[PDB]
């Protein structure tokens, strides 16, 4: 039904059409591994969206982002810098918060600075690091689709509407 | 505002950028 061109702007239309203070979106998409040996499914950054909402660390940060401009200040947030490191992050598949999702078909919504820390995977507890408190990860068959805020949100049934009509499900 | 632009726009071709 979809594909990757339309892959990000559906993410885009998510977050703008929802009503909750939604931080940002992303795509991890599925590769396959090899070694010299098996088959492995793994999960990778397809694409993602950010809407948004210590001069050693910032002056470190706003480099590498003035480094990505010339490629193709400002103050550069906590969110931001969580956005873009999630870039050079993978998953194997039913490992860690998008592989668990992926492997089981499953969604998880994770609500809560306590539900973040205590779920056991490592992307959560370095996104509640840079002050998210929701996480959730649905699993569609194009990939895993991944949300985040700052603030704490229910799973409402609107949102799973929208989810619903922008990726693909078997 | 300005690093929102330029995240989406490293969102958008990360899939192919292999070195972020």
């Amino acid at each position: 039904q979809f594909n990757e061109d339309t892959l990000q702007q559906r993410l885009q239309a998510l977050i703008e059409s929802a009503g909750e203070n939604w931080t940002y979106a992303i795509f991890w998409q599925i590769s396959h591994d090899f070694d010299s040996g098996d088959n492995t499914v793994i999960l990778g950054w397809g694409d993602g969206y950010y809407k948004g909402e210590a001069e050693q660390e910032h002056r470190k940060r706003v480099i590498r982002e003035l480094n990505s401009l010339i490629s193709g200040d400002e103050e550069v947030t906590d969110t931001e810098w969580f956005f873009l490191v999630s870039m050079t992050q993978s998953f194997v598949n039913g490992v860690g918060l998008p592989g668990e999702s992926f492997l089981n078909s499953r969604v998880i919504w994770l609500s809560g600075s306590g539900a973040l820390t205590g779920s056991g995977c490592e992307r959560a507890g370095q996104g509640q690091i840079y002050g998210l408190k929701t996480m959730v990860c649905i699993a569609t068959q194009n990939g895993v689709v991944e949300l985040g805020s700052s603030e704490v949100i229910s799973q409402s049934s609107d949102l799973m509407h929208k989810v619903n009509n922008l990726f693909n499900f078997n | 505002s300005s690093t929102s632009k330029l995240l989406n726009k490293v969102a958008a071709r990360a899939s192919s950028m292999g070195t972020i």
